[PDB]
RNA sequence: AUAUAUACAAAAUCGAGAGGA
């Protein structure tokens, strides 16, 4: 079974799953993937969002086989400061594409080489083999070389061929090459003419008129000589636009001056109104593509595939500018027939052909860029909830609720470790509140819990952390939020860890899990794809590719896990944590749970890092590349230096004067500058080889304090957090001047009107006109639900101005 | 394949639709009602051209409605086996191509692809390739194909394609 | 039971009549001009829109005289509507590929004369 | 700066006798 080798062999375990396996390079395959992946992941994208470097990285990458934290984080000095750890990550996910490319690239090769085999046998192919595949930069450039080739000897593969649409065929049947050939000026030479927008290559003039040549070939699909001028130009056309480099100018053509125009369908003009996300663009006009904004095309082609709007990309002429090319000048009047000819073609060239298909790939790009956009947003957002420290283990106290009308609230004691100590139900009103608060501060006091987590569910929040407040002063409280507890509450595991509980309850141990360390909690709770994309990441994560996303933001995973660090003891002893070892580069679900295993399987505790392979089978490129990032509270351990440099680290700490000498630095840095960086980097240079002077910095910062921990320190939510997390709408989604229905209550001289948002609304008194006036019921009955437009926010007091004027409302 | 054919129904009408008018609402109930559905009778019901007779239009004792009888033309899409039809790759799979020969959906089984092709998912984009790449199947691409079978799902045909013989296959 | 191959169908495909995917292609933005236009009526469904798409895709006729004449030339040689509509929307190269297409024309002309029925039609086919 | 509920038809057959119009 494919995941016992993977479980034993010795790669990283992500190494294996990769569609395209990591083979080694050759160190001039290397350097020309270097310099692709740079001109191409460092090249400017279409809307408006060293290489030795790359070398380095992926050498290790391909020939070690570390994994991209592990360069990150023990190469540093091979890569920085120009690559970071996205950019690691970027430049493998790019050496894939470099690998399939050089694998098409193969594959041509061999193709063409056949032909060449077989038509030495009987145009034919000299550079062009040379010349073309080669230097095949992108994969685009690829098909271009192939379709070219198979126009022409596509024809011949040594089952029958599958006759072709394009009826490029029937003319090549009646020797329609023939009248191609005498227009001026083959193929090849057009698109140069084109390459240097003028006319480098002139034409060849004849001494008849088409019409003449096509009586020579005017036969029996083409009577009427005329009929044999279409086919000829036809061909001529067919060839122009697949000869690639007419195909290169053309695309970089319309990657500069391309327009986006765009009207609305029927079921358009109706339903994109000011709140449907088309109402920005429903009508287009030569917007060029360089100003599509960030994720905007991803927005554009959805609502085309909701069909409520239509688009095109063009230019507008081009037309004009490149007939001047394949063009003469004398105006014999037997050249004013080739010109026309000749100009006709190349219309129906671009017309038919390459501006059409030149659209659709500047669209697969755009609307890939946009993609890519959102996953990075996707990305950014779940970088910010994992790079959050925890509180300052501790007893978190942990309360949610619901909507509440006849529903209780429970808090769930959850211990330093994690696991769940005890819970508490806290459900004429006045006195039973009291009651509620009374046994609340009995539990408070018994079980005295560091910090007081209430969920974010809306208003009442508010409301529960008040009251606490109130409590506790006679020890924190803070607002926390939920939702990947609602997440954890809803998922089968919640059920398997208590059978018992409520699903409320579920939430209360996640919420106070997720304040002691946010990354654990993601992990445990982000176990499978599901899991992870019901987390709303970005409003439009639902269309972007789902193995990308994924990769994405498991990457973002990866990388905290590394930072942080896994301790194996506890995610043994306490196996809530049991998720993050996945994430651990050099360990995977498979190497992970195996580890796990075998650490059961003996019942003892990893006393050492050493104790990896020395007590498992791991084999030594995996302990490379993880050993690093697993503490183990031989006290060199539970600190980010690798195993590889404990005899460096040593070494520094006799010069600080071992160990009374490491205790003495571990009780204090002595001298922090007792090192010279210059000096240790200089001894490396015979005793260990490398410009290692930025791992020293490391080493001393290491010793000072043994996995000091990266995380930025928890802050509670600004206002702004606690409005957008309470109500659950984002900054945009309250446009001001939105049109919303809202509730009327009272009028407590104002006309305090209820939002479904959780959201007061007060319309003011001006348009209310009633401050010592009568009440303004003869303006609208109290009680009922009318839908106004906002037109002030106040965020720190959640309300919001309304309009009662449709002149406001137009 | 497509067709032009002749078909029968029968509407109910409601007495509001007694009045002036109300020939058209027994044209716009067989609009509303025969268009778009399909029936493995007579596979995929494109559209209706014309009518040809309303009935006369007989009160149902009790109850009140009206059931006027209908007879009417429309076109068909019905796939027959043994065909070659067109057919445009939407996705590749390790079994096969799912193709559609028009609105039908139809599948072309990895045994049913021949055997010079393999299934390549590493692809930038994912296709069935020959291993000099010669003939090469991906998205978009249309194809030959002959329907060997046809099966009836929810009144939804769905088709079975091969590649076998001469001709079929990557256009 | 039914068999194209074998030329073999159920009764009510016997009167009815055939089409060629550019035929079909005219009528089917002859519904949407009715569509577009007399608003007030119901959207054409999506398996409206994937017809259209397709025969749209692979319509070889691109004018309605052309069609017409097309089909009015397979007429007047004793053909089967089916092989008619057959022919006509595959459009085949050489005879035998219109045999491996079309087995009911297994023996019925002469691979010549047939040769020279395809190269009526591709004569007739309209440049687009 | 507040305001508590929602489930659905239960009841048989045979025989005899006595009456009513």
């Amino acid at each position: 079974d494919q995941d016992n080798e993977i479980r034993a062999t010795d790669l990283p375990e992500r190494f294996q799953l990769r569609s395209i396996p990591v083979k080694g390079a050759e160190d001039d395959e290397l350097e020309e993937e270097a310099d692709w992946i740079y001109r191409n992941a460092f090249a400017t994208p279409t809307i408006s969002l060293t290489i030795q470097k790359i070398k380095e990285a992926l050498g290790f990458m391909r020939n070690q086989h570390f994994e991209v934290p592990f360069i990150a984080f023990y190469r540093k000095e091979y890569v920085e400061p120009e690559l970071h750890i996205n950019d690691l990550w970027r430049v493998w996910q790019w050496d894939e594409k470099w690998t399939q490319l050089r694998i098409r690239k193969e594959n041509l090769t061999r193709l063409f080489e056949k032909m060449q085999a077989y038509q030495y046998e009987q145009r034919a192919l000299d550079t062009t083999d040379m010349e073309r595949l080669k230097d095949v930069q992108s994969m685009d450039e690829l098909k271009d070389v192939y379709n070219h080739f198979l126009l022409y000897y596509g024809r011949d593969i040594p089952l029958k061929q599958a006759s072709r649409r394009d009826m490029y065929t029937i003319c090549q049947s009646a020797g329609l090459d023939g009248l191609a050939k005498k227009f001026g000026l083959t193929p090849e030479q057009f698109g140069e003419n084109l390459r240097d927008s003028y006319q480098r290559h002139e034409t060849e003039q004849f001494p008849a008129e088409p019409l003449e040549l096509a009586k020579d070939y005017v036969c029996s699909q083409f009577p009427t000589p005329e009929a044999v001028l279409e086919g000829a130009r036809y061909m001529v056309a067919l060839q122009i636009a697949r000869e690639p480099l007419v195909r290169q100018v053309l695309r970089q053509t319309f990657q500069e001056r391309a327009k986006l125009n765009i009207t609305p369908t029927k079921k358009g003009r109706k339903d994109v109104d000011e709140a449907h996300y088309a109402y920005s663009f429903k009508y287009l006009k030569n917007k060029p593509v360089k100003e599509l904004r960030d994720d905007q095309f991803l927005k554009i082609c959805l609502a085309e595939d909701e069909g409520l709007l239509t688009t095109d990309i063009s230019i507008d002429t081009y037309f004009e500018e490149i007939k001047q090319f394949y063009y003469r000048d004398e105006f014999s009047h037997q050249v004013q027939e080739w010109n026309r000819q000749r100009t006709m073609a190349i219309e129906r060239a671009l017309q038919q052909f390459l501006y059409v298909q030149m659209a659709k790939e500047l669209k697969n790009k755009l609307l890939a860029e946009a993609k890519e956009y959102v996953i990075k947003a996707c990305s950014r957002k779940l970088y910010n909830w994992l790079r959050v420290a925890p509180y300052r283990g501790i007893r978190v106290l942990g309360i949610a609720f619901s909507s509440a009308r006849d529903h209780p609230v429970f808090c769930a004691l959850v211990n330093g470790e994690g696991e769940v100590t005890d819970f508490l139900r806290l459900p004429e009103e006045r006195e039973k509140k009291a009651q509620d608060i009374e046994t609340l501060k009995k539990f408070l006091l018994n079980k005295k819990p560091h910090v007081v987590t209430v969920a974010g569910e809306n208003r009442d929040a508010q409301m529960l952390i008040e009251d606490v407040k109130r409590i506790v002063h006679e020890i924190g409280v803070e607002l926390v939020d939920n939702e990947l507890a609602i997440l954890y509450m809803n998922s089968k595991k919640s059920e398997a860890e208590f059978r018992d509980y409520p699903p409320v309850l579920r939430q209360a141990v996640s919420l106070a899990r997720r304040i002691q360390d946010p990354l654990i909690e993601f992990a445990q709770v982000c176990s499978s794809d599901e899991d992870i994309l019901c987390l709303k990441f970005h409003p439009l994560q639902e269309h972007v590719v789902k193995e990308e996303l994924l990769n994405a933001l498991y990457c973002e995973f990866i990388n905290r896990v590394n930072e942080v660090g896994v301790d194996v003891n506890r995610a043994i002893a306490h196996p809530y944590s049991q998720a993050l070892i996945q994430y651990v580069c050099g360990l995977g679900p498979r190497k992970g749970t195996h580890l796990l295993k075998i650490l059961k399987q003996n019942n003892t505790r990893l006393e050492s890092r050493t104790q990896l392979v020395t007590m498992c089978h791991m084999g030594p490129k995996v302990f490379m590349n993880c050993a690093g990032f697993l503490k183990i509270d031989e006290v060199l351990d539970g600190s980010r230096v690798h195993p590889e440099t404990y005899e460096w680290a040593r070494k520094m700490a006799v010069d600080a004067l071992p160990a009374g000498a490491l205790e003495e630095i571990l009780e204090n840095p002595e001298r922090l500058k007792d090192l010279d960086l210059d000096a240790f980097a200089e001894e490396l240079e015979r005793q260990g080889y490398g410009d290692k002077h930025i791992t020293l910095y490391d080493i001393r910062a290491e010793l000072s304090c043994r996995y000091k921990d990266l995380r930025t320190a928890y802050r509670s939510p600004n206002t702004e957090e606690i409005f957008n997390m309470l109500t659950k709408e984002t900054p945009e989604t309250f446009y001001i001047g939105k049109l919303i229905i809202c509730n009327v209550t009272g009028i407590a001289i104002g006309v305090k009107t209820r939002l479904d948002n959780g959201v007061t609304g007060f319309i003011p008194t001006k348009f209310l006109s009633d401050k010592v006036v009568k009440r303004p019921e003869e303006r609208v009955k109290v009680g009922m639900t009318v839908h106004c437009r906002i037109m002030k926010i106040d965020i720190e007091k959640f309300s919001a101005d309304l309009t009662c004027r449709t002149s406001d409302l137009m | 394949m497509f067709y032009h054919i002749s078909l029968e129904h029968e509407i109910l009408l409601h007495p509001r639709y007694f009045g002036p008018n109300l020939l058209n609402t027994v044209k716009q109930k067989l609009f509303t009602e025969v268009e778009g559905t399909c029936t493995g009778k007579y596979g995929f019901v494109i559209a209706v051209t014309t009518i040809d007779n309303i009935g006369a239009g007989v009160i149902q004792p009790g109850r009140g409605f009206v059931l006027y009888p209908v007879k009417y033309k429309a076109i068909v899409f019905r796939p027959f086996k043994g065909e070659v039809v067109d057919a445009v790759v939407t996705q590749v799979n390790k079994v096969g191509l799912f193709t559609e020969i028009g609105p039908m959906s139809c599948f072309i089984s990895r045994h049913s692809i021949p055997s010079e092709m393999e299934f390549d998912p590493n692809s930038n984009p994912p296709c069935y390739k020959t291993m000099d790449e010669d003939i090469v199947i991906q998205q978009d691409d249309e194809i030959r194909l002959k329907i060997v079978g046809t099966r009836v799902d929810k009144n939804d045909i769905f088709a079975i394609g091969s590649l076998m013989d001469d001709y079929l296959g990557l256009v | 039971e039914e068999d194209a191959s074998q030329l073999i169908f159920p009764k009510e495909f016997e009167t009815a009549e055939t089409l060629l995917n550019s035929e079909v292609h005219m009528l089917l933005e002859h519904r949407k001009q009715q569509n577009e236009s007399a608003e007030d009526e119901q959207e054409l469904s999506e398996v409206f829109m994937k017809t259209l798409n397709y025969t749209a895709r692979f319509s070889r006729f691109k004018n309605r005289e052309t069609i017409a004449s097309v089909r009015s030339l397979l007429l007047q040689k004793k053909l089967h509507k089916f092989e008619l509509a057959c022919l006509a929307n595959l459009c085949p190269e050489t005879a035998e590929e219109s045999k491996a297409l079309i087995p009911s024309l297994e023996g019925r002309f002469e691979d010549e004369e047939l040769q020279q029925i395809l190269d009526d039609i591709q004569t007739k086919r309209s440049f687009q």
